[PDB]
RNA sequence: CAGCGAAGGAUUUGGUGGAUUACUAGCUAAUAGCAAUCUA
């Protein structure tokens, strides 16, 4: 018997992801 | 997916830890020594006592066990929980297992490492968690009834289910079974993987080297006529070549030399790749052995070469490299060798080499010359290479004697290299 | 002549032996306990 | 010119151009903004289906589009809009008559450039509204500084400085105050990609020959270089889910995945889109995910998945190779003869220049196939010619 | 350690707790607004447990050519650029239009050749119309289609004299006892040679011959030779511009093939020798520029009823020169049997052995074979049959390896009876019965 | 179908240059019109003919390859004279020239100017918005050396030196296939495939008359001030229209119509005409 | 037996992916925040 290559429902796991937002700033 | 498969996953995952009586003495009854019923009274400290003086004996045959005597085999190991801890010194724990797997594999004739490692699999389990490393260091030996008996109580990884319907099975697993473990880059990433463990451990032997090898050339062979498949197959085969030579051993340079032969004659390479190779097969040379096969290695190396350029100068930074690692006379007594092997387009490149990037020692090319018989369009490239060479030095008594000696034999060769190049009245001038 | 430099070219070239996918299966009898350098003879005198 | 009985609804069956789209995430979704020449179109990544499309046409073809959150920033002849779920929330005119070539959004400062190296920034009136209204300042790079301009992008972790792509250099700025900051170093050929990376503060950056140089710009440095023989390099991207891969995409159709911990070709895809039409045109990872979207300029988008390791122990040496999953294309040349299937309206056939026939659905947009050219076998015992 | 210093951010304040995203990394529960070079400091710690950060950016900042070549390249083979020979057991055929489709003929096809420099095929078969194709990749037409009533032809070729190469004679030959020579010149003039002067009694047909050229050796008028088969051991050796009787040879056995092999003695000085083989396969291998008499003779290793000999590798009948410089000796020589054997012969040794062994004997097609003929290069041997479908097999050499991918089954040979290759092209043609003739290239030529 | 591959009358019709292809290789040959055999051969498979046309003046042809070069090729001496190489291994697909100046078209979209009396590339450009592109022809005004008139799928006209879309015209649903001025405000398009070639004014644009044949066109000769043009059919007849910008007043038929059996009762299809 | 017939032909069967209803994006405490966090 082979080795059984075999595929899967594939599922979208949780995104973690930096956000642009905090990179600006302003003089005070 | 659906229930039932759902739950097999969690029943694979925490296989490992006994819930009850029953699936307690089922995973507690497997073992490399003794069956079912008399494993299944043994306590930890009884195979505890005699793993350590299996070990001690085996520490004293060899130097290197008093670490996993300290770390592994003590006397805390048998309280030592494996599936109680975090992930974090379980890593620790299953990569100094498979140190002792790699420095063990070799010890597999004799039975002191029979009883060293099974307290080892009846402790850490590492015939259900961790099981390839086991495998794949003692494939080895998989005609011998240790291996039947690994198998036999082994659960049997995704990658080498070809050897499913040999569980339990007295036949030992056959070679071509073997080959179709090898047969997919799936799994050959994986054993080059653990070559390069095996190199940078300097654990490389004579007998795994063997068998490795063995069934490296047995894969070529099965992959001869694919080219697609082949083609998918170099960048891995060549990998391990390349870092084969890296290291010391002479068993496992000339097992580099193997691999690297068999494939050039499987397909034919670029000039550029063999040229590395040729230069990296003679970087690391440095027994007697590995000198001699890789002699060999080199010439058939380049009569599996076609095209155009093949016959060319090797470089100069590869020709003084090969002639610092070979001197002149050991190529002439290779050439003096009885058995005659075709070396003719290495000896073509040499001389065109050795009469463009040295151009002052020209008793050797004509000695060699008479050592050797050789075809007609390197003859001609050979003595085109000296027309140039007669006309940007001057002409010296060691080249007008092998300039007759190609007038001696085949007169119109020479004479059309010059209706190509002047005309022999020219050359008589130059004479 | 550039076609018959290149027929001499493509005359210049003797039997090879080709490697088939039956060819290296004797090696798995004598692997064990046999030295490497005799196994690259040996695999040299199959390939030629 | 205007009608009265007909008026045009949807150009339907067409999927990508060729211009880079971008993708955009909401909560643990991911969405496409692709652009099919002058409209764009928002799908989904999960199922792929279509999700939206820009409600009126752009007044000339979009040249460059990219993507926050929820807004969608379109990019034409002078123009750029920014856009919510597909409909136009507000324009923003330039102050020139230079095409525009291409944009970034980070933070507040909106930042696009036209085609003579010429940087408008633009700023929210409010630091709490939704998308850049307000002009802020007009940079500009000159020939001195670099060569003409070929991207920029604001990499992360930088207070509010920015990175210019040129042809031959990279420069920072730091855009609150206008300033040029950080001139790199010369490069000896035309680079054309540049892509950020998710490790701290590098770039990297993919020339003409197939070499793609690794800048630090902190240290103002390279730290890795990958070679590949003659290879039109287009579009690179990261891996960002742990396990750190490189992939490349040359406009000869190729699609090469590096390995970066130990710099080896993980897998070659060779001739995945068409040569002719431009080849990959733009690829990327969806961020946290280990599946690809693909887009050709031959009206193709793909998704390919890498599937788990089947090396338990070993884990990432063995990677298996990538899987294809969903996809949605058209026919790449323009459909030779059209007919109309069912009485309902529903189903239209299409046969194109490019030999192939396509079942499109007029109704739903995910349900339009590719007829397929598999011979019923002659059971009389002949052979197929 | 920065090469550069924005002199910017250090003079800045931030207010964190503004929103929900930006108010983690604070570290106190009294600290409001923080410092610039603090902040990028604060969020720069918060991308890297935001995504880790791997060692390879840390690893370091650019016996290693093997693995830096590996790694650079893709294509593995050199073959792309030049190859300058074949590529063993896998050849790169393709199919070009059926050459009989403009002008189809009835019969089987039991001729086919070659116009040894002009871009012309020739076809012959039973139904005694000798066809003349011009040939090409998309669509080959007919030039020419003399018919001759009465005389059923058999084989048919071009040939050219060597001197002065303006004669372009056709010569054509059936069952009959007489055979056709023709001058081409674009209505035509044929001859019919049928006088037999020395032997009258050993031709019951003339539907073997082959043409070949030879010198004159005290002087130099290079001229041409028809060889015909005879009965018992016959094969008599014509003129081919005259039709005078030069000589003939007798053999001791029944002659079953010949073939005919130059070979250079100077510059612009050549010798014909003819290989003449029997059933029982011991061959006699005589020059003719001299007197026909016997310089070598051997056996060949089997053959119980041998069929077919055939030369090859230099010039020959189906490769022919053009400029008597320009002629070549052969380097291989194959044997074919009943039995399908074929042995083929190296002859850069074996004119010193007296019984030479063979270089191979393969046996792939099973039955009798019928036509083999070399590449004009020496490179493909081409062997077929005349007795079940698809009975053409390839054979690479000098490895002697038949090739794998072609032909399949689903090729449409038909039962061949006949082939022939290009002088140049690599442009391969096949015959049948039923009457086509089909067209493939070999495209490493 | 035709064995020949392409043929080209010269100026005055009075030689035929034509590329057959002989066992997979192009070979050219020339022909007077009232035997020549100086076959120039090509070298190998891998370069074959895409447009030829003649120069008028030592007499010569010169010919786009199909990978960059354009042979221009003498007929006495039997050999290429010169090689116009471009930058580009990409197969060309028209040429045109008048008096020094030559155009070159690329399958890169790119335009090349040569001079065939000082052997250099003079410029080099592509230009947006044109992309499947196939053949121009240089509209003559004397020396109008600008205003060039590209055209596949949808005609444009070129300026040289503010080099940009001046004019497009309708084109056609298929490439075009043939694109002869025949006057100094009118010229015949006709694409591959179709029946219909159709006379544009290169200043407004309006399509004035619609030719329709009777098959698909393969080429056409016109008279110098277009009152007659002769097509060729792709079935081997020929029409030729009489007076054809003169009036059946948007759609002009064929008005003469040869084809050229034999006394077999078989056709012979005729090809390449030429009318002075 | 035949013919059909471009470097194979003809079948069995698993898995994944796309459809099988008509394509307006995720989460939450929802006139907003989130998407790196709803906590003080």
């Amino acid at each position: 018997p082979k080795v059984v290559r075999e595929a899967k429902k594939v599922e979208m796991t949780e995104a973690r992801a930096y956000n642009a937002d905090a990179d600006t700033a302003k003089a005070a | 997916s659906s229930l039932s498969d759902q739950l097999a996953q969690v029943a694979s995952n925490n296989a490992t830890v006994a819930l009850d009586r029953k699936r307690r003495q089922k995973l507690h009854s497997a073992s490399l020594i003794y069956n079912s019923k008399t494993a299944a009274t043994q306590d930890y400290d009884f195979i505890f006592e005699n793993a350590s003086k299996a070990l001690e004996e085996l520490s004293q045959i060899e130097p290197k066990f008093a670490i996993f005597s300290r770390t592994l085999f003590s006397e805390s190991s048998i309280s030592l929980d494996r599936n109680v801890q975090t992930k974090e010194e379980i890593k620790d724990l299953d990569n100094a297992i498979n140190a002792y797997l790699l420095l063990a594999s070799s010890k597999w004739y004799l039975a002191p490492t029979l009883h060293a490692t099974e307290w080892l699999v009846r402790r850490f389990q590492i015939h259900v968690k961790n099981t390839e490393m086991l495998l794949l260091s003692t494939l080895n030996y998989y005609q011998t009834p240790v291996f039947k008996r690994i198998l036999s109580i082994i659960k049997l990884p995704p990658l080498f289910n070809c050897l499913s319907n040999f569980v339990r099975s007295e036949k030992p697993p056959t070679a071509l079974t073997m080959i179709k473990l090898f047969n997919d880059m799936d799994f050959l990433k994986l054993y080059t993987s653990y070559l390069d463990q095996c190199i940078k451990h300097n654990a490389t032997y004579t007998n795994q080297l063997l068998f490795t090898t063995c069934c490296f050339i047995n894969v070529v062979a099965f992959n001869s006529n694919n080219d697609e498949k082949l083609n998918q197959l170099v960048p891995i085969l060549l990998e391990i070549s390349a870092k084969l030579l890296a290291s010391k051993s002479k068993d496992c340079q000339i097992a580099a030399h193997t691999i690297l032969v068999v494939f050039a004659t499987a397909l034919p390479l670029k000039k550029t790749i063999i040229l590395a190779a040729m230069e990296t097969i003679l970087s690391n040379l440095d027994a007697k052995e590995a000198k001699h096969s890789a002699l060999l290695t080199i010439c058939k190396l380049f009569q599996t070469l076609k095209g155009q350029g093949n016959v060319d100068q090797l470089p100069s930074k590869i020709f003084k490299l090969f002639d610092s690692k070979f001197d002149t006379v050991s190529i002439l007594t290779f050439l003096d060798k009885e058995d005659k092997p075709v070396c003719d387009k290495f000896i073509t490149s040499y001389t065109r080499s050795i009469a463009r990037y040295d151009r002052s020692k020209l008793n050797i090319i004509l000695s060699l010359l008479k050592k050797i018989r050789l075809e007609r369009y390197e003859v001609r490239l050979i003595i085109t290479d000296l027309i140039y060479l007669s006309e940007i030095l001057e002409d010296k008594s060691q080249l007008v004697e092998l300039f007759e000696y190609f007038i001696s034999i085949n007169e119109d060769l020479v004479l059309k290299c010059l209706k190509s190049l002047g005309l022999t009245g020219e050359l008589f001038e130059i004479r | 002549d550039e076609e018959d430099i290149a027929l001499e070219f493509i005359n210049g070239e003797k039997k090879d032996k080709l490697v088939n996918m039956n060819s290296f299966t004797s090696m798995f009898d004598n692997i064990q306990n046999v030295q490497m350098d005799t196994f690259f003879d040996r695999v040299m005198k199959v390939l030629t | 010119k205007n009608s009265k009985i007909f008026s045009p609804f949807r150009i339907i069956g067409n999927v990508s151009n060729g211009v880079p789209f971008a993708t955009g995430t909401l909560g643990s979704t991911f969405y496409i903004v692709t652009c099919v020449g002058k409209t764009f179109q928002i799908y989904d990544a999960n199922t792929l289906h279509l999700l939206f499309v820009s409600e009126k046409e752009t007044p000339s073809s979009i040249v460059a589009l990219s993507a926050h959150f929820h807004y969608v920033y379109a990019a034409y002849e002078n123009k750029v809009g920014i856009y919510k779920r597909g409909i136009e929330e507000h324009l923003l005119e330039l102050e020139t008559d230079a095409n525009v070539e291409h944009l970034c959004i980070f933070g507040d400062y909106l930042c696009a450039s036209t085609d003579d190296n010429s940087i408008f920034i633009y700023k929210k009136s409010d630091p709490q509204d939704k998308y850049p209204s307000e002009f802020y300042t007009k940079l500009t790079v000159t020939e001195i500084q670099g060569g003409e301009i070929v991207s920029l992008q604001h990499l992360a972790t930088y207070l509010n400085k920015l990175t210019v792509v040129t042809k031959s250099n990279v420069l920072l700025f730091n855009v609150r105050t206008g300033k040029l900051v950080f001139t790199s170093n010369e490069f000896p050929d035309q680079i054309t990609t540049a892509e950020p990376a998710p490790v701290l503060d590098i770039i990297a950056l993919g020339t003409v020959t197939g070499e793609v140089i690794m800048f630090n710009m902190r240290k103002g440095k390279r730290i890795r270089t990958i070679k590949i023989p003659q290879s039109r390099i287009s579009s690179l991207s990261f891996r960002t889910d742990g396990s750190s891969h490189l992939s490349v995409g040359t406009s000869s159709g190729d699609l090469i995945f590096y390995d970066l911990d130990r710099r080896s070709r993980i897998h070659v895809l060779k001739n995945i889109h068409r040569e002719s039409y431009g080849g990959v045109t733009q690829a990327t990872f969806l961020n946290g995910q280990p599946i690809i979207v693909t887009s050709g300029g031959d009206n193709s988008l793909k998704e390919y998945v890498f599937d788990p390791s089947l090396s338990q122990g070993s884990g990432d040496v063995v990677v298996q190779p990538p899987r294809y999953l969903r996809s949605r294309g058209g026919h790449s040349q323009p459909p030779s003869y059209i007919a109309f299937a069912d009485s309902q309206s529903h189903f239209m056939l299409s046969a194109s220049k490019d030999r192939s026939l396509w079942s499109f659905s007029l109704r739903k947009d995910a349900q339009s196939q590719e007829m397929s050219q598999r011979l019923h076998k002659k059971q009389d015992g002949g052979r197929v010619g | 350690e920065a090469a550069w210093i924005d002199s910017d951010d250090e003079k800045i304040k931030v207010p964190i707790l503004v929103t929900n995203k930006t108010k983690k990394l604070r570290t106190s529960y009294n600290e409001s607004k923080i410092n610039g070079v603090h902040y990028i400091n604060r969020l720069r710690s918060q991308f890297e447990k935001i995504y880790p950060r791997p060692k390879w950016v840390d690893d370091e900042s650019d016996i290693n050519a093997l693995t830096k070549i590996l790694s650079t390249t893709y294509n593995y083979k050199d073959t792309l650029s030049n190859s300058k020979l074949l590529p063993p057991k896998k050849l790169d055929i393709v199919r070009l239009k059926d050459a009989n489709a403009s002008h189809p003929s009835h019969s089987a096809i039991q001729s086919l050749s070659f116009h040894p420099s002009k871009p012309l095929l020739l076809t012959g078969g039973y139904d005694k119309t000798l066809r003349i194709y011009h040939i090409d990749g998309k669509t080959n037409h007919l030039v020419t289609s003399l018919h001759l009533v009465g005389s059923p032809i058999q084989t048919c070729t071009f040939y050219t004299s060597l001197s002065n190469q303006n004669q372009q004679n056709i010569f054509t030959a059936g069952r009959r006892r007489y055979m056709h020579s023709w001058d081409l010149s674009l209505t035509a003039k044929i001859e019919k040679f049928s006088r037999l002067y020395g032997h009258e009694s050993t031709q019951r047909s003339f539907e073997n011959f082959k043409v070949a050229h030879l010198q004159n050796s005290q002087t130099n008028s290079v001229h041409g030779i028809v060889l015909l088969q005879g009965n018992n051991g016959w094969i008599n050796i014509l003129h081919s511009t005259s039709g005078l009787w030069l000589m003939g040879c007798k053999i001791e056995g029944v002659i079953t093939d010949f073939c005919i092999d130059y070979q250079p003695i100077s510059r612009g000085k050549f010798r014909t020798i003819l290989i003449a083989v029997n059933a029982y396969g011991e061959v006699w291998e005589f020059d003719l520029n001299k007197n026909g008499h016997v310089i070598r003779r051997w056996k060949d290793q089997g053959g119980v009823g041998i069929t077919k000999i055939q030369v090859g590798g230099g010039t020959t009948t189906t490769c022919p020169a053009l400029q008597i410089s320009k002629i070549k000796q052969n380097r291989w020589l194959a044997v074919g049997s009943e039995s399908g054997f074929v042995n083929l012969y190296d002859r850069n040794n074996a004119m010193t052995s007296s019984t030479p062994t063979p270089v191979a004997a393969l046996d792939q097609l099973t039955t009798t074979i019928s036509n083999l003929q070399f590449s004009p290069d020496g490179q493909i041997l081409c062997m077929a049959s005349r007795a079940v479908k698809d009975a053409l097999r390839l054979v690479h050499l000098p490895s002697c390896s038949v090739f794998s991918n072609w032909p399949t089954s689903g090729t449409p040979l038909g039962k061949v009876t006949s082939v022939a290759f290009s002088p140049s092209g690599g442009l391969l043609a096949v015959g049948n019965e039923q009457g086509k003739v089909r067209l493939w290239k070999l495209n490493h030529y | 179908d035709s064995p020949v591959l392409q043929s080209a009358y010269d100026p005055s019709g009075q030689y035929l240059c034509y590329v057959t292809v002989a066992l997979d290789k192009q070979r050219v040959g020339v022909q007077p019109t009232q035997w020549n055999e100086n076959f120039l051969y090509l070298e190998d498979s891998k370069l074959k003919v895409t447009c030829l046309k003649w120069v008028n003046d030592t007499v010569a042809i010169i010919l786009g390859m199909n990978n960059g070069e354009i042979w221009l090729y003498s007929v006495l001496a039997n050999e290429v004279t010169y090689k116009f190489t471009t930058g580009n291994s990409y197969e060309i697909k028209d040429i045109d020239l008048m008096g020094n100046q030559l155009w070159c078209i690329d399958s890169s979209d790119a335009f090349y100017q040569f001079d065939l009396l000082q052997f250099k590339l003079l410029q080099h450009f592509r230009i947006n918005n044109c992309v499947q592109l196939n053949k121009l022809t240089i509209v003559p005004a004397g020396d109008s050396v600008a205003q060039l008139l590209v055209a596949s799928h949808s005609i444009s006209l070129i300026d040289i030196e503010e080099k940009k879309v001046v004019m497009t015209f309708p084109g056609h649903v298929s490439p075009v296939s043939t694109l002869q001025v025949i006057t100094n405000e009118f010229f015949i398009s006709g694409a591959e495939g179709d029946r219909f070639l159709n006379v544009y004014d290169i200043h407004s644009g309006m399509t004035k008359c619609v030719l329709v044949a009777e098959s698909d066109i393969k080429e056409l000769s016109h008279s110098g001030q277009a009152d007659s043009i002769a097509v060729t059919t792709e079935d081997g007849s020929l029409e030729i229209f009489v007076d054809p910008l003169v009036s059946g007043n948007k759609s002009k038929k064929s008005s003469k119509k040869i084809q050229i059996v034999s006394k077999d009762g078989r056709k012979v299809p005729i090809y390449n005409a030429f009318i002075n």
